[PDB]
C-alpha cells in the first residue's frame, strides 16, 4: 500500500534540476527505449517502461563522484529498487518486445524519464494496486 | 531493415554504456550461407578500416556511443545477415541486423501474331522482372546480371480475339497490372 | 498495305493488258527521302536479278499479269514508299505502294521512391516501345537500335500514395493499359 | 538442276490435277546426310512461312498448280538433293530435284627461286580453287572458309631453266591452263 | 583601470566549476573555435587571444533553459566578460582567427579550455592589472 | 589536410551554434578550376544523397554540429579544394578546406654503357615517381595513367668511371637516395 | 642491284685509297621522296650502331676497303635509292645505289557468266599480282597490305563462246600466260 | 663473351688456312638444353641463308679467313652456348663460343604507411629487376615478360622510424644502393 | 433516252453465260481494277462506277482469236456498251479511279462480276430507265 | 485396220473450237511432255506423245458439267480409249523418259494436243499400222 | 710519237710479274673501279679505256713502304705510264667512269689485269704504234 | 751450346724483304697469338710465342712454289725446326692459355713475327740457357 506515496515531489524536483543544468546540444546518443506505436495504453507502456528506465538510469545516466546530480541519480536508484515491489512480473517473452532503438538528445532521453515518474506517481497515487495488471495482451499486440 | 535498390542505408549498433565511444573496437560483418562470416571492416579511436573488397560500398562512421554501417548504394549481393561485434579488453557484444534489398517490380506486356498456318492466333507475353519475389499469372524463370530475377508467361488468344486481356505481376505485397486492349488491325 | 516486324509481305504491281507477262521488263525501287530512287531489282523474261544489298531481304517472282516484290522478313527499315515500273518498248507504266511495317508496342511499368529530402514521394515510370507511332499518357522520344522508338513518362504522388493509378499506352489503334496497384510498403 | 556460286536458281514442283493450287498444303525440305529432312518452309492458301535458320537464303512462291522453291543466293552448303511434299487432304504426293551448285575455277601460277645454297632451282607453283572436284597437274587438299576446295602442286626446275612450262588445272568438265614463260633476270 | 585586478571572483569560479561537475559525461564530440597552442605559445598573448573566442563561445555555444542556476551563471560570466574587456588593449583585426584552429572534443574539455583561462588570467590580472595591454602583434604575427 | 593515395580521409565543417545539427541543409562541392563548383552530395534531418558520379567515392555523415565530408579511399584527381555550404532558412555559411593527397616517391636508378663510338661511357638514370612535386638531381616531366607525376635524369661518366656515384629525389618533404656502386665489368 | 621479295640483300661501298679501312667513319642512308635521308646506321672502327627503327632489317659490315650494307630480308617498302657517306677527316665521299626489290607475279584466271539478262554471256578474268609494275592484257590497279601492287582485266564472251581464250600477263621482263579452255557447260 | 641487354654482339670464328675463305662452308648454331642443336644460318660462296626463326635476329657475314655471326639486337633468350661448324670437304672444324647476356640491374624504392590500426608502422619496398642473378638486402622472385628476373623485400618499421634506412641491391659483380631518409609528414 | 429501258436483251447475257461455261477451270489469278463494295455499297452508284470499269476490261482484258464466236459476242456487248452511254450522266472526273480496288482473282471470278453487272444493270433500267441520271457525287465521294 | 479412220476430223473441229473459245491470258501452268530435243522422230515422237496425252486430257483439261467443250472432252477421252488398240507397248523402262516439265500458256497446251491429233491422223491415213513401230532405240537415245 | 712502239720494255713486265709472285696468297678481297669486259669488247677502245684506270690504280692502289724494290717497281710503271699518256688520244670526259664497274677481288687477281694490260697494250704498240690514236666515242657510247 | 749462333742476319734480312715485299692494304685476317695483356714476362713471352709462330708459319705463309718468299718461308721453317732443340717442354695443360685471337693486318702478323726472331736472337746470343726457364707461374697467372 505505500506504493501510493513511494515516489515524492523531491525527487521529480532533483530529476527537473538535473534536466535544467545540462547543456542543450546537437549530439544524439542511442538508447533502448518503448516504441509508442505499438504500444498505447498508458497502464502497460508504463509498466513496460518501468524496467527499461532501470536499465538506463544505472548505466546512462553518469555524473562525477559526489556530486548533486549524482546523488540524484543514487536517490531515484534507491526510489526504483523500493519500486521493484509495486510492479508485478508479466512474462519474459515480451522483454525486447515494443521495444526500439532512438537516437536522440540527451535532454530529450531525460524527458522520457521525467514524463515515466510523473505518469506514474499520479497513477500510483490514483491506484496503488493499477500497476498489478496483466498486459500480456497488451504486449503481444506488438 | 529494408531498402530498395541502389539505394543508400544504414544499419546501427551501440554501447551500453554512453560515457564510451572511440574506445570501442567496433567491427561489421557479412553473414555469407553457412554462417559464415565476411569482414567488411574495422574501427577504433575513430581510426576507420574498410577491407578492399568493400571499398567503396561499404563505410563506417561513428556518433558518441552509436556505430553506424553504411551501405552507399545497396546491390542484391547485399541482401542478407549483418553482424557488429563490439570490444572493451576482454569483453565484447554482439548485435545482428537483417538488411532486405528490393527491386521494385517491372511488368511489361507485349504481343505477336501468328505467322502461320493463318495470322489470327495472338499471342500475349506478360513479363515480370523484381526481387526477391516476382510473380506473374494471367487472368484466363532466369536470373539477371543485376542479380535480380525474370520471369514471364505467354498466352495464346484464337479468333476472335476476346480483349481486353489481364496479367497480373506482383512482387510479394507489391502489386501490378498489365492489360492488352486492341490490336493494330482487327 | 499493313505488315509487322519479321513478318513475310507481298507488295504488288501489273501489267493493264492481261495477254502480256513475261515481256515486260519490271524494275523494283525502294523511295528513300526526296523521293530518291534506289534500285532493288530486275525482271524480264522469268530472268531475276537483285542487287546486293537487297539480295536475301527481297526477291521477284511472276504470275501472268502479276508481278510480286517479296519482302523475306520486314525490317522498320523497310516502312516507307516503294515504285514499279513496268516498260514494253517504248511504252513505260509506274505503279506506286505504301508498305507501313509495325512493330507490336510494348508496354512497362516500373517505380521508385524518392531518396531525397525524404522517402515519401513515389515516382512510377510507364514506357513504351513501339512503331511507328508510340504514345503515353497518365490518368486522371529515344529511338532504338532495332529502328523502333520508345517513349516514356513518369508521375510523381506524394504521401497518402492515391493508389491504384493508371497509364494509357498506344501505338496509333493499337492500345494497352497499365496499372500501379501497391507498393512493398 | 545446276547453278553457280551465289546465283538465284529455282527448282519447281506441281499438282497433277490443274484445277488447284492455293488448296494444296505444300512443303519444301533438305536432305541432309542419313536421308534427314530439314524443314525449309511450308505454303497453303498463299501463306508462306519459312522456318528462320532459311529465312532469306530461300523463299516459297506460287503460280497456278506450280509452286517454286527459290533460292535467293546459292551457296556451297545449299549442292545436295530436296524434296517437295504437296498434300490434299488424306491424299499426298513427293517430288525430288537435285541441285548442284558450282564454284568457276580459280587457277593461279606464282614462282620463287631458292635461296640457299644458290639461286638456280626456279621452283613455280600452280594453284586450283573450285567445287565440287578440283583437279590440279604439272606437264613435266585444303578446305575454304566459302565451302570451296582448294589444292596445290609445285615444281622444280634446275638450271638451265625449261620453260616455258605448263600446269593443268580442272573442275570436272571445266578446264584452264597457266603458263610460266620467263623470269626476271635468267 | 586599476580595478582590473580585483573584477575577477573565485565566486565566478566557483558557479563554472559547478556547472562542469553538473554536466553529464558523454561520448559525443562537439566542434568549436579556440587558440593554437602550436602556434601561440606565449602566456600572455595566448589568454588576449583566447578571451575574445571565449566572450563568442559564451555567447553561442553555453546554451541553458532560461533562468536555470547554470544559464544565471553564463549571464553572470558574460557580464564579467563585458566589464573585463576594458582591461584588454586593440591589436589589429588582421590577426583576429589567425593563432586560431578548429576542435573537436567533449562538452567537457570545451569547458575545462574555459575554466582554465579565467583562472590563469584572474592570476596574471592580480599579478599585474596591466599585463593586458602588451602588444602581441609580433606574436599573433608568427602564426602561419 | 593531407593523406596518402587509397587512403580513408575526412573533411570537416561545423555549424556555429552548438544547438542545431539536422537542421542545417549541408551541401559539398569539389572545386575544379576556375572556382568551380560541381556538386558532391547533400544532406538535411540526416537525410543523405550524394549524386551518382561520386557515389562509392564519397559519403557524408553528421555527429551533433559537425558535418563530415568522407573520402573512402583517394586518388589524385582529388587533390584540390573543397567547399561546404550550410543553410539555415535564409542564412547560409560557406567554409572551406584543401585536401592534399600525395603518392609516396617511387625512386629507381639503373644504367646504361653507350653503342658508340665506343663502349666507355656508361650514364646512369635516376628516376623518381611521386605526387605532388617529384624532384631529382644528380650529386657532385611525364604525367601518369595514375595520375601522378614521373621525373628523371642523367649522368654521363667517361672512363675511368668515378663511382659511386649518388642522386638524390624528393617530393617536396619526402627524401630518399640512390647510389650506383658497381658496374658487371 | 636486284633482289627478290623476302631474300637476304647487299648493297656496297667503298673507299677509294686501299690503305684504309676501319678509320673510315661510314653511315647509310635510305632515300626516300625529294631526296630526303634517313639514317639508317653507323660505323666506324668496325663499332656499328643502327638506328632502332631499322635494327633487325639492316645491318652494316666491313672487309678491308669495302663497306656492306645488309637487309636481312627484303619487302616492298625497301625498294628505291640508298646513299652511303664516308668521311675521312675534313673530306668524305657520298657514292649511290639503287636497289630494286621485286615480287614473283601472280597471275590467275578466273570465269563467271552473266546472271542478267541472260546466261549466255561468259566473262573471265585475268589477275596478276606483282611488283613494281604489273601488266594484264587479253589476246585476239589496286595496292595490297603487303605493298605490291594487283591489276585485272576482263573480257567478254557472247555465245557461241569463242574458247580457248588466252590472257597475258607479265612483270616487266617476267612473263606467264594464262588460258581459259572449257567451262563446265 | 658478354654483352648488355638490346645491344650487337659479333662472335668470331675462323679457318686455320688463311689462304681459303668462300670455299668454307659454314655453319652456326644455338644449343638448346641437352646439347641440342638448332640451325641458325648457313654460308657458302658468300651465299648466305639464315633460318626464317633466327631471320632478323641474327646474320652472318664474312672477311677473308674470318667467319662472323652477329646478333643484330642481343635479349635475355640468347644467352647461352652458340657453335660454329665449318667444312672443306670431308674434313671439318667445330669453334664454340659463350655469350652471357647482361640486363643492367635496376633498384628501386618506394615506401607506405599502415592504414589500421594506426598509422605509425612504416613499411619501405625495395626491388631489384636484373639478369642473370639478381638479389636484393636490407640492412637491418617473378619472372618478366622481357625474360629478365624481379625479387623484392620490405622492411617494417614502428615509430619512432629510425631513419635512414638502406638496401643493397645487386647483380652478381654489378652492386646499387636504395636509402629512404625521411617521410612527408612525421 | 426512253430505249435504255430494253437496250440489254437476253440474247447479250446468253452470249455471255455461253462464253462463261466455255472457259477451262485453272487455279492461275490475274490481276484488274474494280469496284471496291467496301467503300461503295449503294446499289445505283456501285452499278453507275462498275459500268466504265467494264467498259475498260471488255476492251483491253477480253481477248480473244479474231473472227471466234466468243470474240463476236464481246463486240457485241462492246456495242452494246457503247449505246449503253448515252443513258448514265457524267458526274465528275476526281472519283475516276477512286472507290477502286485492286483485285486478283480467277477469269471465271471476273466474268462472274461482268454478267452480274449486266443483270442488276438490265433489271434496274427495266424498272426506270432513268435510274441512272442520279447524281453520286457524295457515294463517291464517300471513299477513302 | 480401223485404226486409219479412227480419228474424224469431227473431233479436229470440236478440239478447235474449244481452243478459240478459251480466253488468252499470260498465266502460265505446269505440265509433262514430250523433250523435242532429245526426242526428234516423228513416228516415236507422236508414239510416246499419245500416252501423255491420255493423262492430260483427264486430269487437265476440265469444264463444268454438260458445256459443249465437257462433252469435247469426254469425245476426245473416249477416241483415246478407241486408240489404245493402235499403239503396241515398247518398254516400262523409257516412260518419265525423253520427257521434261512444262510451264507455258494453256493455250500453247492446246496447241500441242491439237498438232498431236493432226498428225497422227494423217500418218494412221498413210499407214495404220505405222504405230506397230519399235522405238527402243529412239527412247534409249533421250 | 713512233718511239711509243718501243716504250714498253720486257723490264717493266718482269718487275711487274716479280711483284706479283711475291704477294702473299690470301682470301680477303678489296673493291677497285675496272672495265666491264661485258658493255666493252672492242680490244682497242679496251685497252684504251683500261690505261686510265690502271694510271688511277697504280697511284693510290699498288703502296709499298718507301724505298722497297716493289716501291721502285711501281714507280718505274708510273713513270712508264706517264711517257704513255702522249700516245693515247684524248676521246671525250662524258664517258670516263662510264663502261666502268666495281670489282670486290683479290689483289692477286687485279693485279692480273693490270699485268695482262700492260702485256696486250705492249704487243698491239709493236704491231702499230697509232693504234691508240683510235676514235671510240661509238664503243663507249654503247655502254649503258 | 749451339742454339746461340743458329739464328742469323740473312734470316732477318730475308724476313724484313719478304715483309717489305707485301702490298699494304686494309684487309684484316684472324690467327691466335700471344696476349700480352695476360703474359708480359719477355722469356716466357718468346717461350709460349715459338709454338704459335710454328703453326703460322706452317699454315698461313703461304706462297707459290719457288718464289723467293716461299724459299724464304722455307729456310724460315727449317729454321724453326733447329730450334725445337733449344726450348724445354713446359706443360700440355697451359697450350692455348694466354692465347687470343687476333684480327690484324698481315702486315702486322708479320710484324709480330719479326719481333718474335729478333728478340729470341738477342737473348740467345746473351744466353743460349735462356729457354730452359721453367714458366709454369708466368703461364698459369693468365
Ligand atoms: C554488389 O556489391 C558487391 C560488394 O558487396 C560487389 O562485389 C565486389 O565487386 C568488385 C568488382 O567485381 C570486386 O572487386 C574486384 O576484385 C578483383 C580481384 O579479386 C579485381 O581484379 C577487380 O579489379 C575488382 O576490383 C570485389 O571483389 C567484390 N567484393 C565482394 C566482397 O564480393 C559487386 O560488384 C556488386 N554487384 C554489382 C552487380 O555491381
Amino acid at each position: 500500500e505505500h506504493c501510493s506515496h513511494m515516489i515524492g515531489n523531491g525527487h521529480l524536483k532533483v530529476l527537473q534540476q538535473l534536466i535544467d543544468s545540462q547543456m542543450e546540444t546537437s549530439c544524439q546518443i542511442a538508447f533502448e527505449f518503448v516504441d509508442q506505436e505499438q504500444l498505447d495504453d498508458p497502464v502497460c507502456y508504463l509498466k513496460k517502461a518501468f524496467f527499461l528506465v532501470q536499465d538506463i538510469i544505472d548505466e546512462t545516466m553518469r555524473f562525477k563522484d559526489n556530486t548533486p546530480n549524482a546523488n540524484a541519480t543514487e536517490r531515484l536508484q534507491e526510489l526504483s529498487n523500493n519500486l521493484n515491489s509495486c510492479f508485478t512480473k508479466d512474462y519474459e517473452e515480451q522483454n525486447k518486445a515494443c521495444v526500439r532503438t532512438f537516437h536522440e538528445t540527451p535532454l530529450q532521453l531525460l524527458e522520457k524519464i521525467k514524463n515515466f515518474f510523473n505518469e506514474t506517481k499520479n497513477l500510483l497515487e490514483k491506484d496503488w494496486n493499477i500497476f498489478t495488471k496483466n498486459c500480456n495482451n497488451s504486449f503481444a499486440k506488438c | 531493415v529494408t531498402a530498395f535498390l541502389g539505394e543508400r542505408v544504414t544499419l546501427t549498433s551501440y554501447w551500453r554504456r554512453v560515457s564510451l565511444g572511440p574506445e570501442i573496437e567496433v567491427s561489421w560483418f557479412k553473414l555469407g550461407p553457412g554462417e559464415e562470416q565476411v569482414l567488411i571492416g574495422r574501427m577504433h579511436h575513430d581510426v576507420i578500416f574498410i577491407e578492399w573488397p568493400f571499398r567503396g560500398f561499404f563505410d563506417i562512421h561513428r556518433s558518441a556511443n552509436t556505430f553506424f554501417l553504411v551501405v552507399t548504394a545497396a546491390n542484391i549481393s547485399h541482401d542478407g545477415n549483418y553482424l557488429c561485434r563490439m570490444k572493451l579488453g576482454e569483453t565484447e557484444v554482439t548485435k545482428q541486423e537483417h538488411l532486405s534489398v528490393v527491386k521494385p517490380l517491372t511488368l511489361s506486356v507485349h504481343s505477336e501474331r501468328s505467322q502461320f498456318p493463318d495470322f489470327s492466333v495472338l499471342t500475349v507475353t506478360c513479363t515480370v522482372n523484381a526481387f526477391p519475389h516476382p510473380h506473374v499469372q494471367w487472368l484466363m524463370v532466369m536470373k539477371e546480371k543485376d542479380g535480380s530475377l525474370s520471369v514471364a508467361v505467354d498466352l495464346s488468344l484464337p479468333k476472335p480475339w476476346h480483349l481486353p486481356v489481364t496479367c497480373v505481376g506482383k512482387n510479394d505485397k507489391e502489386e501490378a497490372h498489365g492489360v492488352y486492349v486492341s490490336g493494330y488491325l482487327s
